């Protein structure tokens, strides 16, 4: 079943409006609301705090402060600490301070409004400036990796190109918002939750309460969008509804308005960029030594995974003598940053295209030859690594891009764009190609494991179950595909059951674009052992050889007989055969060290290239895409249905994040872009208008799940070239480097046209 | 009080209590869990739902809803787009055939959206679904399942609804309501909501002394005049859009990036000049096309040129109990361009907003009406500017000499959606825009195919 | 009930189901005594 | 479990036999989507089996 | 741990009326209620 | 009507719209599921809650108390028998240590019964908790556990209860009552509520017109009288049990196994006769000993002797308007002796009751009262077998002679309790036995110790 | 410790189980086999009057 384009397990749900999101879950009548009250100063202590008319406030049950907590006051998911309610001082304009339980969830909004708190506000850090000066940071201290001399290979080299260059952050907007429902079970918990890692949800939710593990259950059946944003956000709701109804004996529910979840959780960390970069007279590269400043926010989140993830990628695709990163890690009074799709890895490799940009613009050189010249060598003496020592034996860059050149029509294409320029005042159109190198894997390698539990029941249908949650990537369809092609029948009989803890146990967070490759070999080795047992069934009966016994398509053979499935499966149960297996893998081949920067974090790396044509106009910097086409590597795909759909989806939020989004803070550290109406994505209309997207069917070298690749986060950083080609439009209306930041929006796009015209 | 409608096919009578609840809540909190909440804003379309009364069928939001709103007309959600006997709607098949959906939570919104378009068989897709954000799929799927869809037979089931009924305050007449609002000057009026909902889902307040003015059939007119067209407060920005087309293309063009179709599908005209925001693209259009404005208190009835109206930021010509009942427009202005800049192109607010109209004497500038919206607390024509600008050529060097007393008309402001040098400069930047483009230049970045 | 496979598979027979899109989750009964190996599948199946 | 002491036996079998103390056991609800295909709990074979 | 005398697993919940039976687990409010009409005779065809 | 109460230690208010309601089912829809409901008729003791008030405290089946009886008084079920702060109750812990539950289900009510025999110190466990059903222990353990938890002081959080209040008609005086009830003769008097309950819960049925006795302190007096006690009509069984422990022996041992205590403690001897059931076990007695009813109609007062009160099966000679009063005991009579039969000896309903009274002149027969419940439609004095006795000698055999009249006193029914041969050999039993009694001799299966 | 270490090893620290009571085997229509696996005994003596 696996290579089969078929439709998302809930396409029919979703479509008629009959799927359950988590505030559609009925619950008791007596169901308690709530709203956390929150911070109004970017960095203060708090110096009185007047609930009473929060009491009174209409509808109220309760209302709690972390002095109620009963035990631990702690969401981040890292050792370092991070209340849920405020202790005492407060470090970001939206950092929760009270906790509101009301009879509905309007007049919990309305009653937390209403406390009364004095602060005794402190100097509050908000820019990478303020927090380089102050030495206000995390992990104490950069990260710097080398390979090489860089400086040495820097001062003898022909060309060179010096340059710095902002990169802002990004909201996630999932459509649905963050949100949990806890219910009171006689001693211990049930928390229901939109989450990508209910196990941690499960670890925050015991510690807050007071409980071993083992009295927590976390079920999640699926989630309207997550992107990283509920990698670990999750965490503050759950514990405040499973605290509440500790106190109140009642279940509590808790969402988020959007304005309230873009004040308070966090969004992919905002990147300054300095390089220099510098090359051969042929045009090989000779180094690259880069300096990358975070701003990570209040408190620690993943910034820490984030940032290494940024350091393995300021390769790019291209293979570097000499290279060297430091990373520094700031820490200021905003929202604490967190996962978002590609996790650090777009930073990084939005480093090295930009420098690579700037140096081919400096030697006049056009910027794809230079690329094709540095990418690493095709597979198949001596294997080129990575700056942090991995040997890349698949690279297909080389054959890719070509023959993706070749099918969009570059060359040809490249030419028309000039001529047109040229007779153009008012408008500008651009174009640019950019690969992806994209690694695959957990970096803190112990989260490279995955779990499954499969039941077949008597009349032949089957459960599957596994540690990965569903937010929108298909990974429940696949995993039904593979299911039923291990065990030789028809996806129709395999049915998905919410993720749960109580089924499969410690599991990692669902990300890193790892949920299909691991809990696909998961199910993989539980259905084998299922198989294997009914053959040796079948084989004892029959007197022949398991491995003689078939199955395929719904039925059963051996020996010059047959039966369906189902058939097998009666008998099975009254010879008195298990048909229950669970299912765990552990990714091989991982091991490397952090503080040296060595090793082989990735067990493989995804590749693509995208290229991108755009127009804008030198009047006011308005601008749209007019054409992408793209040729993607995901392996022999499980579903290219579902591969297509999130090369596609992915291509538009990248171009999302260096195009219209913009996130902005005042003068006070207050967040002025918390709603749709300010915060913009991509619209319908702002879709290429033509959009050639396919998938380049190479089965993967390393043992995957039928030789699969991941596909969730890797094509997002194809949305580069469409910032890229932005860039190529504003070079084409004047002789000088137009420095285009990022995000380009309208004003910026502007900005970098008046550069390039040498208009200031 | 007591309202009837028709849910999904069947009959429904409800004692609204609170005439300001939303239809979303009450939607909810009737178990019709199909119809989402993304954003309580009007922004996403998540929420949207169908409605269907004597001008036919449409897609709106319902969070921007209020109930009373509804009363006589029939509703279809989500839950109610397939057919009774359980076949799927052409679109919804179309859907799952073309993988329009990952996560799944946009997909009712785009579904009801899809349903309507087809029901009315309307095919401008980048306009019918400006308004319904997708997060998962980059839109493209989307496209296809609609593309599919149209060649199938309308959903009969949708139609039958046709044949339907056929505290707070419902005029039905002006008169009613010029009436009552004398006795209740402190009242609060609503027409579309679409400004008003977010006083009470956003800053939480609560309006008592309220009414719905969707109801007056006579407010809602266009009617044809010896010397224009009389616009009636009450008709939307659709319907003012779908009359444009012939004699104000330019008003239409504008028009199509304001909100989504789904607000445009309830927003009034004349709450958009009510409600007096200096960043709205009505006024600064109109005012450079030369409308007029009619107010009206009990049997009284002013009349001023429409940029007389807005004195200063949040302070209106508006006496105790008087109300806007229409404005009037020319017959013709075929000068009129219309630019609106923001960050996105659809479903954005505009960081500046320029209307402009030349009258020509052959090569020499006769009239120029010029106005800004977003560039200052109020819209307002561009009096140095236009004033330096009479008598001279009609060339780009002349206007380029002007643009200077720009800055003295305006001193714009600096805030997230842009800084107020870029307003500034682009204020200046519309002007170029239009010389370059009367004088038959490519310069719309949106008209370039690829 | 002493017997939830059985009510798994009862009520799917009421309701033409696969038994994987019916579960039966059962905690505690306040005695049984085999009065409850059995005569538990009239009111699940109807109320399913 | 009917009250017959059935989940209490079944703890103290996991106790023992993973070395640790009857409080770090927890049970769970009886669930025919955790275990299938179970017989009645009768003819007095639940604790044997 | 076997062949020790240990309290039933419930032995505290079933003490302090904390122990949850069917009937007493939380449900929606918009929960129906069932009941059967019975025969009143032992043997007999059904005619009206 | 609102009433009051203190309900698990907090003060309660309640608005009754349905005066028939029982405690058990307000419970259990407030949320507080810990009581629960294994039969809904009076027999298991596991909804068993405990009441308080200037009387004491005591404990009664929620399942057969309407909300309005407990007006005014605390109430704790089980899940405020432990203390605020989460101690477990000397009862609770017992009963964990020594298993006193297996399945839980009539856990609660046991615990319940328990905790307030404890409070007062009570020790007859066989009798206070002969109402509380166990199906899985075999009993062993509980009393164990009762043991046990005897040497412990008192729960103090239980006694602070003490402290407290220091549609339907409710009436404080026999006047009030008298009045009323005269003016509604239809309506539906409710005293202990226990044989009226089932009416409701089972019978389905719904009376209007009611009125509540439980609350007329002067219905429920003992008053000493020179002639005899006078007994209201609103003592409860239970209390008309402890008073007949000193001059009633034979009654008391007879109400011993009248239901359970759970029922004792409300049910009334008024109601018992009002009620008029032929196995009523209360008339029989009091035949037996030859007491007097007292009815009344406003201000009228007739004055039977108890067995002319029952005419026929279901029929009493009670007067539209009027209501039973009180019931009038001599001081004095040693020759009474009370048999029940039925199939187990708690808690259940009489195959047979026998009161036998006879009064003698040394060796020979004076008097002979003889009465019987369950031997015919109505309790009533075996004539023909009375008759015969006068005169003749007080031996066994006299009494062996006389037997067969009584199978012309009576013609006794056979059903599901016992055969009509049975119930016909038994009332002759009696007979025996109270000669062989009288005589000194072992004749009661419960006597014997092992 | 154990287990945490465990965890971080990546092994998996979940499992079932499963069990068929051996040595039966009967026929009902003839009545002969070994339907049991084992007999359970106890004898009382009640006295009663
Ligand atoms: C998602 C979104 C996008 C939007 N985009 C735009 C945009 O692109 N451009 C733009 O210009 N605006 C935009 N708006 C707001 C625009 O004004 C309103 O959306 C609409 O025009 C107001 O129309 P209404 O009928 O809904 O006014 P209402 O909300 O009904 O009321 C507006 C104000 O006018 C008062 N009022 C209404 N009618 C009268 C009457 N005739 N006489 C006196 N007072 C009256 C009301 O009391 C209230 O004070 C947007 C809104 C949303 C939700
Ligand atoms: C579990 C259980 C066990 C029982 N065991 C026995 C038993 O062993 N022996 C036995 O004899 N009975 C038994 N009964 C029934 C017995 O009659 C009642 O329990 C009780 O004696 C009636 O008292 P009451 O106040 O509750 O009557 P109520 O239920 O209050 O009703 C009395 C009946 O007479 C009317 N009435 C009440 N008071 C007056 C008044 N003063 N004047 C005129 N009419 C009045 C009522 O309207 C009703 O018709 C048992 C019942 C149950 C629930
Ligand atoms: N439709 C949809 N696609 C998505 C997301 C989502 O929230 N919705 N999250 C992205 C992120 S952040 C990851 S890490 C992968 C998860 O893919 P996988 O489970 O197959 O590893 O989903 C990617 N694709
Ligand atoms: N307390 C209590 N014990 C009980 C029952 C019960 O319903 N409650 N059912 C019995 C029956 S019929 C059987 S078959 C066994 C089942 O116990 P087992 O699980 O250990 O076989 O418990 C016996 N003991
Ligand atoms: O971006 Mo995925 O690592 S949550
Ligand atoms: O009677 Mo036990 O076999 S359920
Ligand atoms: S909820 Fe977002 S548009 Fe209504
Ligand atoms: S499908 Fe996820 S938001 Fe559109
Ligand atoms: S339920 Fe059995 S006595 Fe009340
Ligand atoms: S323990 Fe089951 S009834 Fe008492
Ligand atoms: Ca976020």
């Amino acid at each position: 079943s696996v290579g089969k384009p078929l439709p998302h397990d809930s396409a029919r749900a979703h479509v008629t409006g009959q799927a359950r999101y988590l505030d559609d879950l009925p619950c008791p009548a007596n169901t308690l609301h709530l709203a956390f009250g929150l911070s109004t100063e970017a960095s203060a202590a708090i110096t009185g705090l007047d609930l009473e008319p929060v009491r009174e406030s209409p509808g109220v049950i309760a209302v709690f402060t972390a002095a109620d907590l009963p035990h631990d006051n702690d969401a981040s998911p890292a050792p370092s600490p991070e209340p849920v309610l405020a202790t005492g001082e407060v470090h970001f304009v939206g950092q929760p301070i009270f906790l509101v339980a009301a009879t509905s969830h309007r007049a919990a909004r309305i009653a937390a409004r209403k406390a009364r708190i004095t602060y005794a506000p402190r100097p509050a850090i908000l820019t990478l400036d303020q927090a380089l000066a102050a030495d206000s940071r995390f992990e104490g201290g950069p990260v710097i990796w080398a390979r090489g001399d860089v400086e040495t290979a820097l001062a003898g080299a022909a060309h060179l190109a010096e340059g710095c260059f902002e990169i802002g952050g990004q909201e996630h907007f999932y459509l649905e918002g963050q949100a949990a429902l806890a219910l009171p079970a006689e001693g211990g918990v049930v928390i229901h939750c939109s989450s990508q890692h209910p196990s941690e949800i499960q670890h925050k939710v015991a510690h807050a309460l007071g409980l071993a593990f083992h009295d927590v259950r976390v079920e999640m059946r699926r989630m309207g969008g997550g992107f990283g944003g509920k990698e670990s956000q999750g965490n503050h709701l759950a514990i405040a509804c499973a605290v509440a109804a500790r106190a109140t004996g009642r279940p509590c529910k808790m969402r988020y308005d959007r304005d309230d979840d873009m004040v308070i959780t966090g969004k992919r960390h905002d990147f300054r960029i300095r390089y220099r970069i510098g090359a051969d007279a042929s045009g090989k590269l000779l180094g690259a030594d880069f300096v990358h400043l975070a701003r990570c926010g209040w408190s620690a989140d993943l910034s820490l995974p984030v940032c290494d993830r940024a350091m393995l990628h300021a390769d790019g695709s291209y293979f570097v003598p000499a290279l060297r990163i430091e990373s520094h890690r700031l820490r200021t009074n905003t929202q604490s940053n967190t996962a978002f799709r590609g996790f650090g890895g777009p930073q990084g490799a939005l480093g090295m295209e930009r420098a690579i940009e700037h140096l081919a613009r400096g030697m006049g050189r056009d910027p794809a030859e230079l690329r094709a010249l540095n990418f690493y060598d095709p597979p198949e003496k001596k294997t080129q690594t990575t700056h942090y020592g991995q040997e890349v034996a698949d690279c297909v860059l080389g054959e890719l891009v070509t023959r993706l050149q070749k099918s969009a029509n570059f060359t040809t294409r490249r030419a028309e764009i000039a001529a047109w320029n040229s007779t153009n005042r008012t408008l500008a159109r651009g174009i640019a190609l950019s690969p992806v190198k994209f690694g695959i894997s957990f970096t803190l390698t112990h989260l490279n494991q995955a779990g499954a539990l499969v039941q077949i029941y008597t009349d032949g249908s089957v459960a599957l179950n596994h540690g990965g949650t569903e937010m929108g990537q298909g990974l429940h369809a696949k995993m039904v595909q593979v299911a039923a092609a291990v065990l030789g029948i028809d996806p129709v009989q395999v049915r998905i059951t919410a993720t749960d803890t109580s089924k499969v146990p410690n599991t990692s967070a669902t990300a890193a674009s790892s949920g299909a490759d691991m809990n696909g070999m998961a199910v993989k080795d539980a259905c084998e052992t299922l198989r294997g047992r009914l053959a040796g069934f079948v084989a004892a009966r029959e007197g022949c050889a398991a491995r003689d016994v078939i199955f395929d398509a719904g039925q059963v053979q051996a020996s010059g007989k047959s039966w369906r499935f189902a058939e097998i499966v009666a008998a099975a149960y009254m010879a008195r055969i298990s048909l229950s297996a669970t299912g765990f893998y552990a990714t091989p081949k991982l091991s490397w060290d952090r503080l040296r920067g060595q090793g082989r974090p990735f067990l493989y790396f995804a590749y693509g290239a995208a290229i991108t044509e755009v127009v804008i106009d030198r009047l006011t910097g308005e601008n749209r895409i007019l054409r992408t086409d793209i040729l993607h590597d995901a392996g022999a795909s499980l579903n290219p249905a579902l591969d297509i759909g999130q090369i596609e989806g992915a291509y538009v939020q990248g171009a999302g994040w260096l195009t219209t989004e913009e996130l902005v803070w005042d003068h006070c550290g207050r967040l002025m872009t918390h709603a749709p109406s300010t915060y913009k994505i991509p619209a319908f209309s702002d879709r290429p208008r033509i959009f050639n997207v396919a998938l380049w069917d190479q089965p993967n070298r390393e043992e995957t799940i039928f030789r699969s690749k991941a596909v969730g986060e890797p094509p997002f950083l194809l949305g580069i070239s469409a910032f890229l080609a932005l860039h190529d439009a504003c070079a084409a209306c004047g002789p000088h480097w137009p420095d285009l930041q990022a995000p380009a929006t309208p004003e910026a796009v502007l900005a970098a046209v008046r550069r390039a015209e040498g208009r200031a | 009080m007591e309202i009837a409608f028709l849910l999904n096919g069947e009959t429904r009578r409800v004692r609204i209590e609170d005439p300001t609840q939303s239809l979303l809540e009450l939607l909810r909190a009737e178990g019709l869990t199909g119809t989402k909440e993304g954003c309580n804003e009007g922004d996403c379309g998540a929420c949207t739902v169908m409605i269907r009364d004597a001008a036919g069928s449409r897609a709106v939001n319902a969070c921007l809803m209020m109930l009373p709103q509804i009363a006589g007309k029939a509703l279809r959600t989500i839950e109610g787009i397939a057919a009774p006997d359980g076949r799927l709607h052409p679109v919804q098949q179309a859907m799952i055939d073309h993988h329009g959906s990952q996560c799944g939570f946009c997909t009712p919104g785009f579904i009801v959206s899809m349903a309507a378009a087809h029901d009315r068989d309307r095919k401008d897709y980048d306009d019918l679904l400006a308004g319904n954000l997708c997060r998962c799929t980059g839109y493209a799927p989307i496209l296809r399942a609609a593309e599919a869809a149209a060649g199938e037979p309308p959903a009969d089931w949708l139609q039958a609804d046709a044949a339907f009924t056929l505290p707070a305050f419902l005029p039905e007449t002006s008169d009613a309501l010029a009436d009552w609002y004398l006795a209740h000057p402190e009242a609060t009026l609503i027409a579309g909501g679409t400004d008003v909902s977010l006083w009470v889902t956003k800053a939480l307040r609560d309006l008592p002394e309220v009414a719905f003015l969707s109801h007056c059939k006579d407010l809602a007119q266009i009617r044809e005049t010896p010397d224009g067209y009389g616009i009636g407060a009450g008709v939307t920005i659709a319907a003012l859009r779908a009359f444009a087309e012939g004699p104000h293309p330019a008003l239409a063009g504008l028009l199509r990036r304001f909100a989504s179709e789904q607000v445009r599908q309830v927003a009034t005209i004349g709450g958009n000049i009510a409600n007096g925001s200096p960043i709205g693209d009505g006024p600064p259009a109109l005012i450079a096309m030369g409308a007029s404005l009619t107010l009206r208190r009990g049997q009284e009835r002013r009349r001023m040129p429409l940029e007389d109206f807005f004195l200063e930021y949040r302070k209106q010509d508006r006496r105790p109990g008087e109300f806007v009942e229409s404005v009037t427009l020319p017959k013709s202005a075929p000068g009129l361009r219309c630019y609106k800049l923001s960050k996105r192109f659809d479903q954005d607010i505009s960081a500046v907003c320029g209307c402009l109209n030349l009258t020509l004497k052959g090569s020499k500038i006769e009239t120029a009406r010029i106005a800004f919206g977003g560039m200052a607390g109020v819209p307002k024509r561009a009096a140095a500017f236009e004033a330096a600008l009479i008598g001279q050529d009609f060339r780009e060097d002349t206007i380029a000499a002007a643009l200077p007393l720009l800055a003295q008309d305006f001193t714009p402001l600096s805030d997230m959606r842009a800084s107020a040098a870029y307003r500034m400069n682009a204020a200046q930047a519309m002007a170029l825009r239009y010389v370059r483009e009367l004088s038959g230049e490519a310069v719309a970045v949106l008209e370039v195919m690829p």
